[PDB]
RNA sequence: UGGAGGUAAAGCUACUGAAUGUAUGAUGGCGCCGGCGUACUGAAUACAAUUAAACUCUGAAUGCCAUUUAUUUUA
RNA sequence: CGGUCGCCUCCUAAAAGGUAACGGAGGCGUACAAAGGUACCUUCAGUACGGUUGGAAAUCGUAUGUAGAGUGUAAUGGUGU
RNA sequence: UUUGGUGCCCAUGUCGCUGUGGAAACACCUGGUUCCAUUUCGAACCCAGCAGUUAAGCACAGUGGAGCCGAAUGUAGCUGCAGUGAGAAUAGGAAAGCACCAAGC
């Protein structure tokens, strides 16, 4: 009766990339720090902000954080840092 | 010289045929293309070196390569190794193959026919895709593994179908 | 660039209309004995 | 039986199949409809079973029609296995049947023996039944 | 195909475009447009998509390659006291009669 | 393993100063870079030495 | 207060597969003087209904993130 | 006994992140001195027709299409001048 | 306001069809004399200019053909039979605008 499957098919597994939403918008950020990390561009560098080419998506200057839809069909999610009252 | 002839008369003949206020309207050409390629073979048999010396000695400019779209390789067809050759002829070199072509060797089987039926895709196209090169004069001897024509395509800026057929009839072209 | 073209006179027996405009200067009097007069579908 | 041709995948979920009907509740070119009044699960076999009796009794004008479709495979581990290690095999599969579903649609042909031949076609089927007239 | 005009306004869209997304800097754009029998420059601003000043043919300019398109404007330039703007090629490559007016604006005060 | 990665030298040094990834089976001619080294802290012609 | 989002639900002429009946017929076969009635197979052009964790042209609630505001706090 | 032991992609995973089994699919122990950088030019796969050897498309020209094109590599995301 | 350039937002902005204009301009166009160029072709790019052009791109009138967008009624799922309320379909609209510049004004 034990006597079961061997040589059993794929059970491996990578590990989890901690992505996600780092930052949100409503709070204060310190310039150079990160604000989101995806596989892809499903965030697109807007205004003040600096995109390292190994899907990086730091903030680039100061102020705050707002997220604005584009694309064809409100489909992309511009991230931009709206500068500080002067 | 048969452009004078051509647009002093048979320019202005073809804009009264169908009455037209645009001159620039009527059936004209401005711009030919002739192809070549080698999918019999693409072992280095009179080949890539044939075609230049043909079309040197043929046309008006060098030869220029360029590979197939896709890898279909059923007949033996990998690794890139571009086949063939293109020219895109204009200006007055248009109009010197254009009088080579129409009245000067041609005429030299008895049944040439010409091809006036199904030659049109809808947007004023033309073709004629013959089987001999020796059919002209002006041939090299003993530089061809087996002789083959050159098709040409002749396009216009005319969509219309039946201004292709006044442009076909005006120079005499075979029915 | 490419070699230079021109036109010689163009001979023929059944033509006694020469085509000389623009072929080549490779080559020396371009003749060629049969014409579209004598062909039908190169006549009127 | 109607086996799937060729299929992406050999051994997905099953179904969550409570709720409502995801459709097939409407009757589109039967004159009397079977609906059902919860959702199970259909196998195969049964389905073949229902469909060769109710056409032997069928006449020779009428047309019947299925709503549903196998498209969900099983496993089920040969006997004296222990639970664990991998997945078994495919047996059979399993059509998903929502409640208020309709399976059989019938026209062309008198009602009586219609609705005679729709119970004795259902009492093959796991589920209780319902007779259900035809939709202008 | 194309309309051998929309050519131009491609070309300047994906060079605008480039810029803008990598001009982190605020300058003023000197744009450069060179029609068929003509040519024709703005001193454009982004940030706000307002115009700073504009020289064409329609504007002062004779019959119409002329050196007498470039430090027209340098000086109105200067006196909006900028002097350090970031030039555009346009639809056309950076020869010619552009070339002269690069020259006339650099000559002026400019730098760019 | 599969060595592939080799080094470089500069030859106004003729010390160890880069590491460059040159694998040897499409690649038979040597690199002649032209690289910054740190003690003529300026550009110099490297060659190839292992 | 706004967003980060593809989850249940729904959708399959909006894809990828799967897949049901109506409608016309491609390319082959068959009889035939350049064309054929095609008893045949039957690309898809439109119509009606379906199915999915590795289908998504769409699309919630709860929950998570910070500030606006009030309260308890020395954590 | 069998297999597995490190890493990478997806689903399981329940709309922030992470979240298991001897759960389901797969791969990797790499290549390129240019497939890198810059400046510039430039952009689908197919469909249909036309035609020399050439059928089912080889090669091309033209309308066509809205990514079914490409992306060194298993998948996802992404990218239509 | 006539039209050219023009940015923002990206198919309620478009695809496609029929007609009317281009005075000044914008595109065609005469050509490669020269800067320059082509995997070769003044095709493309670039140079000095108009004999003609409304035919073409652009606009102005109509066209719901395509595509797109889409209310009200109710609707599964949801948090505790009460809020919550999509997708599908449908009335139905839609031939885009918002800004800036220099003339004809």
């Amino acid at each position: 009766s034990k006597k079961g499957v061997g040589s059993t098919k794929n059970g491996r597994d990578s590990h989890a990339k901690r992505l996600g939403a780092k930052k949100a918008d409503g709070q204060m950020i310190r310039t150079g720090q990160i604000i989101y990390r995806q596989r892809g561009t499903r965030v697109y560098p807007g205004v003040n902000v600096g995109l390292g080419s190994d899907d990086t998506l730091f903030a680039l200057s100061d102020g705050l954080v707002k997220y604005q839809k584009f694309g064809p069909k409100q489909g992309k999610t511009r991230v931009s840092v709206v500068k500080h009252k002067l | 010289n048969l452009k004078a002839h051509y647009q002093k008369t048979i320019a202005k003949e073809l804009q009264k045929s169908f009455a037209f206020s645009s001159i620039m309207q009527v059936p004209r050409l401005e711009k030919i293309v002739i192809n070549m390629g080698v999918g019999d073979a693409i072992r280095d048999s009179k080949f890539l070196e044939s075609a230049l010396n043909e079309l040197h000695l043929i046309s008006g400019q060098k030869p220029v390569a360029t590979k197939a779209k896709n890898a279909i390789s059923t007949y033996k067809l990998r690794a890139g190794q571009l086949i063939g050759c293109k020219v895109t002829l204009r200006g007055e070199r248009m109009w010197a193959f254009l009088e080579k072509l129409i009245y000067v060797a041609l005429p030299r089987v008895r049944d040439f026919r010409g091809l006036s039926l199904k030659s049109f895709d809808g947007r004023g196209n033309y073709t004629i895709g013959i089987k001999e090169q020796i059919i002209f004069p002006e041939i090299v001897y003993d530089d061809i593994k087996r002789i083959r024509g050159f098709d040409v395509t002749l396009v216009t800026s005319t969509n219309k179908d039946s201004e292709a057929l006044a442009l076909l009839r005006a120079l005499n072209l075979p029915l | 660039f490419h070699f230079p073209s021109q036109s010689v006179s163009f001979k023929c027996a059944s033509c006694s209309n020469s085509f000389t405009i623009e072929s080549t200067l490779k080559q020396k009097e371009i003749t060629i004995d049969i014409c579209g007069k004598c062909h039908p579908f190169y006549i009127g | 039986m109607l086996q799937p041709k060729r299929t992406k995948y050999r051994k997905p979920h099953n179904v969550s199949y409570e709720g409502k009907a995801k459709g097939n509740s409407y009757v589109a070119f039967g004159e009397y409809g079977l609906v059902a009044t919860k959702g199970n699960w259909i196998d195969a076999r049964a389905i073949e079973s229902a469909r060769i009796a109710i056409s032997k009794c069928l006449g020779k004008t009428g047309k019947m029609w299925i709503r549903i479709f196998p498209h969900m495979s099983k496993t089920k581990k040969p006997l004296e296995v222990r639970m664990g290690s991998g997945k078994g095999n495919p047996e059979f599969w399993v059509a998903v049947v929502k409640q208020g579903t309709v399976m059989f649609e019938v026209a062309n042909i008198p009602e009586s023996q219609m609705i005679k031949a729709l119970t004795r076609a259902g009492h093959k089927l796991p589920v209780t039944w319902k007779i259900l007239k035809r939709e202008e | 195909m194309k309309t051998r005009t929309e050519q131009r306004r491609l070309r300047h869209k994906r060079i605008v475009k480039k810029i803008r997304a990598t001009n982190h800097d605020n300058r003023v754009v000197l744009m450069v447009i060179k029609s068929l029998n003509h040519i024709s420059v703005q001193a454009w601003d982004f940030s706000q998509n307002i115009v700073l000043a504009s020289s064409s043919s329609l504007a002062l300019k004779l019959k119409n390659n002329a050196k007498l398109v470039g430090q027209d404007i340098a000086d109105k330039l200067v006196k909006l006291k900028l002097t350090n703007v970031v030039f555009d090629t346009g639809g056309s490559k950076y020869h010619g009669r552009i070339a002269a007016l690069a020259e006339a604006a650099r000559e002026r005060g400019l730098n760019f | 393993a599969v060595k592939r990665s080799t080094r470089l030298g500069c030859n106004d040094c003729r010390e160890i100063n880069y590491l460059t990834f040159k694998n040897v089976k499409k690649n038979p001619e040597k690199l002649a870079l032209n690289k910054f080294c740190s003690r003529c802290r300026k550009v110099v012609v490297h060659k190839e030495v292992k």
